[PDB]
RNA sequence: CCCACCCAUACCCCGCCCUCAGGGUAGAAACGAUGCCCUGAGGAGUAGGCGGCCGUGGAGGUCAGUGACGAAGCCUAGGGC
RNA sequence: CGGGACCGAGGACCGCGCUCUGCAAGGAUGCUGGCGUAAUGGUCACCAGCGACCCGUCUUGAAACACGGACCAAGGAGUCAA
RNA sequence: GAGACCGAUAGCGCACAAGUAGAGUGAUCGAAAGAUGAAAAGCACUUUGAAAAGAGGGUUAAAUAGCACGUGAAAUUGUUGAAAGGGAAGCGCUUGUGACCAGACUUGCGCCCGGCGGAUCAUCCGGUGUUCUCACCGGUGCACUCCGCCGGGCUCAGGCCAG
């Protein structure tokens, strides 16, 4: 017998998506190439991310991408790995170049009347493949009714 | 109908049989295996002799506190008794199998019973009445018995062994 | 778009209707699919270049999608049936299997599938007769 | 009998799923994986003349 | 025809797994029921008594499944079942299914014949 | 065993019987021995025993996998930044307990011996001194190092 | 006090199973990528917790499925996984 | 330098090497004989050597006590709603 | 009029002369129990028995369906065959004996000769389709070229146990 008073530990995190969306699947199989074959740290984030569940995938608004793109970021790409929703609150969008999993109707249509770009993230894959120019955003994950009653 | 032993043909045997009949499935066993594999007439003369009290059926199986008497020793057993109503319809049953083979043509004189077997029929539910007002069964086992009578009637080898067997046969 | 191989093979990879799932292995009863078997290189209607052999009364036919008709199933497959020599069929299938880069990877399973229906198609020698062996088989 | 018979489907969730068998009908691959006999249909979709 | 060569067929173990006590309660069958009394001895693995399934008695990876000529056994129902074979005459063989009639199992046995392909059970309703 | 002992073997990667390890003799590291006496025996190895345990059970930890010492390129791939490049240079680094015996001893995984042939004395859990088999027998760990071997 | 010897599921070497861990694998001659290839370690278990599979009655789809040239059921010191 | 035992995983080449026309260097080949069938192998029944308490259930820390079980077939117990 | 309900120990207590038969002074309590076969064709006639029935012999597609009736499991029993047994049997590991069996194998592929039977040999021309350079079809082969078959010879690979 082998004395074993720490025990080897199986991993803690997710290995791959819960989800059965095939798009997904396929997203999940070009973000797992590009983690493999580059030595971008993006690549293996938004591979991460992409694994995630929807709780912690928080949304993130206009507002919020706004906020971010001041003070010298107004020309690099904005990379959201959940919704991007809009906020009536802000009256004057920035243009901006946003890549996300998915839009609302009203804030796809608010960047495009902005005159910035919406992007998906296979499409954002294919324009900077290692993530070069880039803000990753994430939203606020301790803003849900349970976190509060935690 | 089918019997239980098949591979008996019918066109020189001859067979009977008989079913639910009101008569002791243990005593007709017993009664059934002293005659097995008898001659038919043997058979006949024993079962009269066991109704007349003179040769006795030795108790084998069915047996258990069972009297003893003298005339099991013929059997080489002490346990004997003489089931008076199974040789009665064993009496019954050989002699109609005794005048199918005369008219099927076959020698009665050579005739040996080469089959008999005796089952379990549905049993006959009667009730007796116990004592505090209990009521329990009081049953019969009756048996069904078939009979049949019938007539009295270097390969592969090594080169080794091969060689030593040539070898052997020329000296 | 929102139709693509990938996609049909995510669509299509846990069941269709060609599939033939048992203990020792999945099968798949696919015109297009060489070696028969479920997998997405060998899966000929999932992909969008594929081969298929079919035999004849004597020799093979052989089946190609055709890329621009893939919206119009009746002028879809591009049909060659030969009816001569194994080695000029087999000549024949690799270089339309490797020769303008339509599926190199599937021109051993092409020629080996023509080469079993062939076979096949000769005929068949008479089986010894069996040898009884024992006691009871025996006697 | 007061046990729950019927779901309750959301319509926004009830028109993707007909949108994306919409759609699906128009594969001819997975006509052919769904099991219908369409090598002899000239194109997929199929639209027929409305005067016939 | 004959199999695809293959690494020798090893069993670890040929005896049945049988339940404890059931040789001699009639009304419990053979199957392998695992004991989940406190107490049991098969359970606790007292020596002398019936082994236990596990893991370990796993077949090989490379010969699983394999009858002892080496193919792998295929189900089969009809002529176009068995033609499913064409491709793997040296690694699958045919069983035809029980429920198959004798016209149809001599087509079968006829184009397995001419495909190379071994039948398990060729030799029935003859 | 007690809690302080179980610590010490698990600090010494004695975590299994017949495990073996070298040891640079401080008085740090001679106190923890002297602890765990009553489940250990050690002494002092000469250069026969040391490099027959590295070229028969030489296995070296790269990236928390146990590896073979097959070839001199391996213990030049983990080994080559302390100027260890073959297993001569590892043999020596153990042997005279130069400025790199740490790195040199914590790649080395320890040492699985077989049980020794020829057995230990009668009563194997007493002292080497009366008797027994365990603590200090200085350099009378050879015997026992190559009836293991 | 000394020499030799006996054997545990303990220790050493080798095979096989499973689990865990670490790597490789697309201008795809390309894959049940839910796959395959390479390397290492580990293996008792009540209460309790989790995962994967097997089986039964019924429903949708599918296999152009089986069947009076014999379906289902039942018996079987006959076999295969 | 002898004598013996057990094992042969892998499956084009690639590497580290050496005594370098080649090799014992990242895992067995070569030669030969008998047989080609119940001979090997398997299943069943029995003998033989060794091994081996009757199952739940309850109790406490555990045993013992106690309780259930003549046998077989069919039902037979964490479900539905808010 | 219907059902992702139940399928004769289920579903109403009741698929049947069921709120019946039966029980209780009474109020009330309250079962069990479906299926030959397509068609009775439900066994003429002979024979043995007092009879019940038995045996022949018909009827049927089948009586291995005989108003005990579709199928006919287990407990339990009879006969036959095999075996064991000096105060329990049963079970595990491993041989042995006896009995009974599943596989595997029967030859394949490739060269060199000889004999047949045919020209879907190579090239070129035209047409067509394609992945746009690859193929298919018709003409040309005139037999040192292709394709099958039959006789020999040779290499290699082939089943079981062994040295």
């Amino acid at each position: 017998g082998i004395d074993l008073r720490w025990k080897h530990v199986r991993s803690s995190h997710r290995k791959a998506p819960k989800s059965d969306n095939v798009y997904l699947k396929l997203l999940v199989k070009l973000y797992r190439f590009l983690a493999r074959r580059t030595e971008a740290p993006f690549n293996k984030v938004v591979l991460r991310r992409l694994f995630m569940s929807r709780i912690n995938r928080p949304p993130v608004s206009l507002s919020r991408i706004a906020r971010n793109l001041k003070n010298g970021n107004e020309k690099k790409t904005v990379v959201v790995v959940a919704t991007v929703t809009d906020d009536n609150r802000l009256l004057q969008v920035p243009k901006m170049e946003v890549a996300a999993l998915r839009f609302t109707a009203k804030a796809r249509a608010r960047i495009e009347a902005a005159g910035g770009r919406t992007l998906t993230l296979d499409q954002l894959a294919l324009e900077k493949p290692t993530g070069a120019n880039t803000l990753l955003l994430r939203g606020p994950k301790n803003a849900r009714e349970a976190v509060k009653h935690f | 109908v089918r019997y239980a032993a098949t591979e008996i043909a019918p066109t020189k045997s001859a067979r009977a049989r008989g079913s639910y009949l009101r008569v002791s499935f243990k005593n007709t066993r017993e009664t059934a295996q002293a005659i097995n594999g008898w001659k038919l007439q043997r058979a006949l003369t024993f079962l009269q002799n066991v109704i007349d009290k003179k040769e006795a059926v030795p108790m084998r199986r069915y047996a258990g506190s069972t009297g003893r008497t003298a005339q099991g020793k013929q059997w080489g057993v002490s346990r004997a008794r003489w089931p008076v109503k199974s040789a009665q319809f064993l009496i019954g049953l050989l002699k109609n199998a005794e005048a199918n083979a005369d008219a099927k043509g076959l020698d009665t004189g050579n005739l040996i019973i080469k089959h008999i077997q005796v089952n379990q029929a549905p049993k006959q539910r009667r009730r007796t009445y116990r004592a505090h007002g209990r009521i329990n069964p009081y049953m019969s086992n009756p048996c069904h018995i078939e009979l049949i009578l019938t007539e009295a009637e270097e390969s592969h080898l090594s080169s080794r062994q091969r060689g030593v067997r040539i070898r052997r046969a020329l000296t | 778009s929102n139709v693509s191989a990938d996609l049909i093979w995510e669509v299509s990879r846990n069941y269709n209707s060609f599939l033939v799932k048992q203990r020792t292995g999945t099968f798949s009863r696919d015109a297009l699919n060489l070696t028969n078997q479920h997998s997405r290189k060998h899966a000929g209607f999932v992909n969008d270049k594929a081969l298929g052999i079919v035999p004849a009364e004597k020799g093979v036919k052989v089946i190609a999608k055709k890329v621009k008709a893939a919206n119009k199933p009746a002028s879809s497959l591009y049909t060659v049936t030969y009816k001569s020599t194994a080695r000029k069929a087999y000549k024949a299938i690799a270089s339309q299997a490797a020769k303008h880069g339509y599926r190199a990877d599937l021109r051993q399973a092409a020629v080996a599938r023509a080469s079993a229906i062939l076979r096949s198609q000769r005929p068949v020698k008479p089986e010894p007769p069996k040898k009884l062996r024992g006691a009871a088989a025996r006697r | 009998i007061w046990r729950k018979w019927h779901v309750k489907i959301n319509q926004g969730q009830k028109r993707f799923a007909t949108a994306s068998a919409l759609a699906a009908s128009a594969v001819a691959p997975l006509l052919m994986a769904r099991g219908h006999q369409v090598s002899t249909v000239p194109e997929v979709p199929l639209v027929v003349d409305s005067a016939a | 025809v004959a199999a695809k060569k293959h690494v020798p067929i090893v069993k670890k173990r040929t005896k049945r797994f049988m339940r404890h006590q059931s040789d001699r309660f009639k009304c419990l069958d053979s199957a392998w029921r695992k004991p989940k009394g406190i107490d049991n001895r098969v359970r606790r693995r007292f020596k002398g008594n019936l082994a236990m399934p596990s893991i370990g008695y796993g077949s090989n990876k490379k010969t699983k499944h394999m009858m002892p000529s080496g193919h792998k056994a295929f189900l089969v129902h009809n002529v176009k079942d068995v033609e499913l074979l064409l491709m793997h005459n040296r690694t699958y063989a045919a069983e035809i299914a029980h429920n198959v009639s004798s016209r149809k199992r001599i087509d079968i046995i006829t184009r397995a014949k001419q495909l190379g392909v071994k039948v398990t059970n060729a030799k029935a309703k003859v | 065993i007690p809690p302080k002992p179980r610590k010490i073997l698990q600090l010494l990667r004695l975590r299994q019987i017949n495990n073996g390890v070298f040891v640079k003799v401080t008085k740090a590291t001679a106190e923890m021995i002297k602890i765990v006496e009553p489940w250990v025996a050690y002494g002092y190895p000469n250069l026969k025993s040391v490099r027959e345990l590295i070229y028969k059970r030489g296995y070296g930890k790269v990236n928390g996998q146990r590896i073979p010492l097959t070839d001199n390129a391996i213990i030049e791939e983990n080994l080559g930044k302390y100027g260890i490049i073959c297993i001569e240079d590892l043999i020596h680094e153990i042997f005279t307990v130069g400025p790199n015996f740490k790195q040199a001893a914590n790649f080395l995984w320890p040492f699985k011996l077989s049980n020794p042939n020829g057995g230990f004395r009668p009563r194997k859990f007493k002292h080497f001194i009366e008797g027994g088999d365990l603590g200090n027998r200085e350099e009378h760990i050879n015997a026992l190092i190559r009836a293991m071997n």
